[PDB]
């Protein structure tokens, strides 16, 4: 079978230069956002009638969740990395903690499944916002109310039920497109970004870094499939030695700091 | 569309 270093060689070699990722909240655990792997049951929170119903407990999170609470951790940069040495196809994330942009990797090389808190839409009217509009509000715990209908304004966040964005359905070329899949952090339970991992080719490595083995990774796995099980700092720390990129991401991580 |  493959091992990390066998996945660690080929990229050095660029044998490997069309990777895909998939992350998850596992990825930003790091950064001190908890994962989850009134309100009457967890799932509310991203539920648009509980919503309309009751929007402080979102708002909560929200406020937690903002951009500029929160800054990218290695596991993020590592993938920023990956972009600048242009082995990066795309990165699809189910976080909503933006945290993937923050590190600078471009928009264009992102796909952020659960939509994002840099934009809102009011409810009513359907005004779109800019994130930093309703900042003050959420921060001062305030539900933030349209100025045109006094609806109430929501994070472009995707809500259960709701269109995944436009840019998901990028997954029907990049993932055929994939030469290598690295899958981080993922519990893989949320559908329909889960099953992703089945839609590289035959031939593709797939390496899980991530506490436990997941998914269809774990039921239904394949011949070239590493896993590599721990802390995914420990698991991208391993990558990046292996890689010989160390000193790139130290160079990398100092020159970032400075921004957030 | 796809949906969550
Ligand atoms: N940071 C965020 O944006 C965030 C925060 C928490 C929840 N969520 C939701 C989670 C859900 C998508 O599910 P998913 O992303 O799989 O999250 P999840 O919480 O369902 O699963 C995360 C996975 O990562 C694993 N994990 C967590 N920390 C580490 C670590 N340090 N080292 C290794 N493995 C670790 C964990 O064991 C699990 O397998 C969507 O509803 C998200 O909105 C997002
Ligand atoms: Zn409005």
């Amino acid at each position: 079978k493959l091992s990390l270093q066998d996945v660690a060689e080929l990229i050095r070699a660029r044998a490997c230069q069309r990777v895909v990722v998939m992350v998850g909240a596992g990825i930003s655990t790091p950064s001190g956002i908890p994962d989850f792997r009134d309100l009457p049951y967890p799932e509310a929170i991203f539920e648009l009638p509980f919503f309309f119903h009751n929007p402080k407990p979102f708002f909560t999170l929200a406020k937690e969740l903002y951009p500029g609470n929160y800054k990218p951790n290695v596991t993020h940069y590592f993938l920023r990395l990956l972009h600048d040495k242009g082995l990066l196809l795309r990165l699809y994330t189910q976080n909503i903690d933006g945290l993937e942009r923050v590190s600078g990797i471009p928009a264009s090389k992102l796909v952020e499944a659960h939509g994002t808190f840099a934009s809102a839409t009011c409810t009513v009217c359907q005004r779109p916002f800019p994130g930093e509009d309703i900042r003050a509000d959420v921060m001062a715990d305030r539900v933030p109310r349209c100025p045109v209908c006094t609806g109430v304004v929501k994070p472009d966040i995707v809500f259960f039920g709701e269109p995944l964005p436009q840019r998901f359905l990028l997954h029907v070329v990049d993932f055929p497109m994939a030469d290598l899949l690295l899958i981080l952090g993922t519990s893989l339970e949320v559908e329909p970004f889960a099953s992703l991992t089945e839609a590289v080719r035959s031939s593709v490595p797939r390496l899980l870094i991530n506490r436990d083995l997941v998914g269809p990774l774990a039921w239904h796995p394949r011949s070239r499939d590493v896993a590599q099980l721990g802390d995914v700092v420990h698991g991208v720390e391993s990558l990046v030695e292996l890689l010989g990129w160390t000193e790139e991401m130290r160079d990398l991580v100092q020159r970032e700091t400075g921004k957030l | 569309q796809p949906k969550k």
